[PDB]
């Protein structure tokens, strides 16, 4: 089915002739529209004050990449380099080592954030929740090697960002 | 009346913010004007309303 | 002694150019829109004293928005080299401030700092309109950070 | 005192052009769901200042491939003009009782063309040679009808004196007898001033600036001055000249205060229409009055200068 | 002398505008600068060249127009006189010429801006 | 327990109108005109 949408040829009474040549003149929708606007001018203004009022988000919110730890503190990262191998821009980097305990932590994990794209990819790649993606997105930087992370700056992440991120998965896991 | 009653409810946000000095100082430093319940209070020094 | 007043003036310039930064627009992929949303009704870039519409002539702050290619380098160049003083260029977008997706490419420069000087890197695939906008508030604190007298009477 | 007087004249012009971009940004956002620059001090009231004095201390760039002469010339010219074009108005007490004060004016709105076309060829770049010819074509077609508009309206008030003007109206607003005709005059008005519906020049497509496109910093700020002190001197002559008002001569103050209100009444009207409608082309620009306009403002005018005759109501001379 | 102030002012307080506008700020005068713009690039070649264009014959009219503005501009003192009748025929007239005129402009193309 | 997601309610929705319901507003040709002519009237007397 269809339906035709400009088909509506006029009549040609007096009347509508009248109607025509009155609105053609004295000028009509011009004053419909510059009526409409003016209803929008006494309406409500859509507005947030920011950064004192922030925009509505979703648990599953993708930001700064961050690496959690288990509750006994120890990180979660067995280095298994999966998320590596997924990062569809390749941002990601490790390079493994048998510990002085043992557990197989990583010796270099650097995400470049400005190679990175955002996707959450690396999350749902990890099989023990070890890298995840924050709440922050204020982290915009002066410097460029101030957005390439290190190891320690993700794990600072995820020590600053942690009750969120705790918080999020909490009510998040069970959809993924 | 909803005129006089809006600017009763004008007058009385200068109040909420304590007083004309308070009121003020919201004005200039946070562009606001309205009064929300203090939903709480962190260890930094920020009010959460 | 003269900081005093020249403090006082230099804060009062570097005030009044804090708040009327102009952007220079110029998007160049989703980036671009992300920015343009950052302009809508809801967080209402206008405000600020930021006006978005400007003129290369007429503009203070440049937003590399998307993804800047090679065939583009040459016209982003002259752009900002006709931009007058003060010129702060503000990179949006993973793509803009080094690479991004398209990192190993053949055709896109690996970053608008091999091309221009940046001053605020502003990251995100896109940035969200409000990361974009702190990102501009940053610049804004900047702006108040600026001594240009103090070093003149201080050289 | 004269001298104070003309400052008192000048002075607050300025600031009211200053708060007119403070205005319309907070106007035109209200009327696109935006709450408008409210940043800079209460309710963005200190916008305007900020703004001026980042123009001022911007770098003014030297045009290269331009003759300075005129690149300093037509700021002067279209700020001069614009400012000592409110000479004659006719506040309850006009500062310059000129007895020809409405063609005085008239002539002077004509003078813009010559900033214009100084600043689109000096600065020498192919929007500014363009948008130089485009406006100008603009503004010099629209003067005719301005002109045949003002001879008409001024038929039924009995001279030039635009003093007297106030005399004419007194019982009933002008409009009241020419609303077909002001209908047409407002518009010419909003062609005049290059305004959203009838700019052209900007055309931020295929002009982008038209003029002010090399102009930066201040001999720039100035084109925007004069732009912005027009709009209010031409919404204050079509307010004065068919929304008349009451003056007591023992009470100056209460036509001021009715003319002010006038003038911002139309001013919001301005920045009302070029917040909805769309840009015309130069095509339909020129088809607009060509076509459409010039021939009903010539009957008019042949109605009323044929009217106050058959009614035996010639408007006094004196 | 009163008027003569008014526009000696005006001039001057604009002078002062534009000399502050254009010796108060700073600039490191480069030479790149110097390059023109045109959305990015520069007006190659141009922005000189003889304009082959259309609506001259606009511009010429209106010219042609303004002669007869000024022909009916003493209107509002012409009809303060004794003999009327002559002034309505004769103002009619002109009026009739500024229709007619702009006619053989419509129908003879003419005021149809020029492709 | 029961399996459990985002669903509509059991009642579906309520309809989600789509038609162009731009109103009609104005006074006839005729009227505007005679209100004008009048107007007009009133002015020239
Ligand atoms: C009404 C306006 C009242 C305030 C006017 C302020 C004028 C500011 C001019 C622009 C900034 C330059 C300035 O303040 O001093 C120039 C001085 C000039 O001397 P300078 O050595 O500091 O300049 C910078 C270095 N060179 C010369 C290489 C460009 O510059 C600065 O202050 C910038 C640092
Ligand atoms: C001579 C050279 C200079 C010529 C220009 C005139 C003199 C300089 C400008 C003087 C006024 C502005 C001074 C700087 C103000 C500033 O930086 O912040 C102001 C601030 C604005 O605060 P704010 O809202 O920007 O603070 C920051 C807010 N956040 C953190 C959210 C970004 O307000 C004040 O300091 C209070 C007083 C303001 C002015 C009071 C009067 C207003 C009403 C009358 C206005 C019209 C007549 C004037
Ligand atoms: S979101 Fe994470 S996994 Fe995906 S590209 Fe960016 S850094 Fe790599
Ligand atoms: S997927 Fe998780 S566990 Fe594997 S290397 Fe990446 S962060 Fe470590
Ligand atoms: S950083 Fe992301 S959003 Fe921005 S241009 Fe590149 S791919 Fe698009």
């Amino acid at each position: 089915t269809y339906k035709f949408v400009n088909m509506r040829e006029p009549s040609m009474d007096m009347k509508s002739v009248t109607d025509r040549a009155a609105q053609t003149l004295l000028w009509t929708e011009l004053v419909r529209g510059l009526g409409m606007t003016l209803s929008y001018l006494f309406r409500e203004p859509a507005t947030i004050n920011y950064p004192f009022e922030k925009g509505p988000l979703s648990p599953r919110f993708r930001g700064e990449h961050a690496l959690r730890r288990y509750p006994s503190g120890e990180e979660r990262c067995i280095a298994c380099k999966l998320c590596e191998a997924v990062c569809p821009a390749q941002a990601i980097t490790i390079e493994a080592e048998p510990r002085a305990d043992g557990s197989r932590r990583t010796t270099r994990y650097d995400i470049d954030m400005t190679k990175c794209i955002y996707c959450g990819f690396c999350q749902e790649a990890c099989p023990v929740d070890a890298i995840v993606e924050g709440p922050n997105f204020e982290f915009s930087t002066e410097t460029h090697e101030e957005l390439l992370y290190n190891k320690e700056k993700l794990l600072n992440n995820g020590d600053k960002w942690e009750a969120e991120i705790a918080a999020n998965i909490q009510a998040d896991y069970l959809y993924r | 009346m909803e005129l006089v009653q809006v600017l009763r409810r004008g007058l009385q946000q200068v109040s909420g913010h304590g007083g004309l000095r308070g009121y003020l100082r919201v004005l200039f430093r946070a562009n606001d004007v309205r009064v929300g319940t203090l939903v709480g209070e962190d260890k930094y020094g920020n009010k959460y309303y | 002694r003269g900081e005093y007043v020249v403090a006082k003036l230099d804060d009062l310039v570097n005030w009044a150019r804090r708040s009327s930064l102009w952007p220079m627009t110029f998007g160049l992929a989703c980036c671009a829109v992300e920015m343009m949303h950052m302009a809508a009704p809801r967080y209402d870039m206008d405000r600020f004293g930021v006006v978005f519409r400007a003129s290369p002539r007429q503009s203070d702050v440049m937003i590399v928005a998307g993804t800047l290619t090679n065939k583009m380098a040459p016209a982003l160049r002259k752009v900002y080299d006709q931009m007058p003083e003060p010129r702060y260029v503000v990179s949006m977008g993973s793509c803009a401030n080094g690479g991004g997706y398209y990192h190993y490419s053949y055709s896109v420069v690996r970053g608008c700092d091999r091309i221009v000087p940046v001053d605020i890197y502003v990251p995100g695939c896109p940035p969200t309109a409000e990361a974009l906008l702190y990102g501009i508030l940053q610049l804004q604190r900047k702006i108040k950070r600026e001594k240009r007298l103090r070093i003149w009477y201080r050289r | 005192m004269f001298m104070i007087n003309i400052l008192s004249l000048i002075i607050p012009i300025l600031l009211a052009v200053a708060f007119l971009t403070l205005v319309e940004r907070k106007v035109l956002g209200y009327m696109q769901l935006r709450k408008g620059p409210n940043v800079v001090g209460p309710y963005g009231l200190l916008q305007p200042i900020a703004d001026a004095l980042k123009l001022v201390t911007k770098e003014p760039l030297r045009p290269g491939t331009s003759s300075i002469s005129m690149f300093i010339i037509a700021p002067i010219l279209g700020l001069s003009l614009a400012l000592t074009m409110w000479v004659p108005l006719p506040m309850p007490y006009p500062l310059i009782n000129m007895n020809l004060g409405v063609l005085f004016m008239l002539a002077m709105s004509s003078l813009a063309v010559y900033s214009i076309l100084w600043s689109g060829w000096a600065s020498n770049s192919k929007y500014a040679l363009i948008g130089a010819l485009r406006a100008v074509a603009q503004t010099i077609s629209y003067e005719v009808t301005l002109a045949i508009i003002l001879l008409s309206v001024l038929l039924m008030n009995g001279s030039y004196t635009l003093s007297t003007l106030i005399t004419t109206q007194e019982h009933i607003w002008m409009i009241f007898t020419s609303w077909p005709l002001a209908m047409m005059w407002f518009i010419s008005t909003l062609a005049e001033t290059n305004r959203a519906p009838f700019d052209l020049t900007e055309g931020e497509s295929e002009l982008v600036s038209g003029f002010n496109v090399e102009y930066a910093a201040g001999p720039f700020a100035m084109f925007f001055m004069a732009e912005y002190a027009n709009i209010i001197m031409m919404n204050a002559f079509t307010a004065i000249l068919f929304l008349g008002a009451s003056h007591d001569p023992h009470t100056p103050e209460l036509y001021t205060i009715n003319f002010v209100l006038k003038t911002l009444a139309l001013t919001i009207t301005f920045l009302w229409i070029r917040a909805s409608y769309p840009r015309f082309r130069y095509d339909q620009l020129m088809h607009l009055l060509w076509k459409s306009f010039l021939p009903l403002t010539l009957a008019l005018c042949m109605w009323h200068i044929s009217l106050p005759i058959m009614t035996a109501s010639i408007p006094p001379q004196s | 002398m009163n008027i003569m102030l008014t526009l000696l002012t005006n001039v001057t307080l604009a002078s002062l505008l534009v000399l502050i506008a254009f010796w108060l700020p700073q600039l490191n005068a480069y030479s790149e600068k110097t390059s023109p713009y045109e959305c990015g690039f520069d007006p190659m070649g141009s922005a000189r060249l003889p304009f082959s264009m259309k609506f001259f014959l606009v511009a010429i009219t209106f010219l042609l127009f303004d002669l007869e503005i000024a022909l009916l501009l003493p209107l509002p003192w012409a009809s303060q006189t004794n003999n009327l009748k002559t002034m309505l025929t004769m103002a009619l007239f002109l009026l009739i010429l500024l229709a007619a005129s702009l006619a053989y402009e419509w129908t003879q193309k003419g005021l149809e801006w020029a492709e | 327990s029961k399996v459990k997601q985002d669903m509509p309610p059991p009642g579906g929705y309520g309809p989600i109108d789509y038609k162009r319901n731009l109103p009609r507003r104005g006074l006839s040709g005729y009227s505007m005109f005679a209100v004008g002519i009048g107007t007009l009237l009133f002015g020239y007397w």
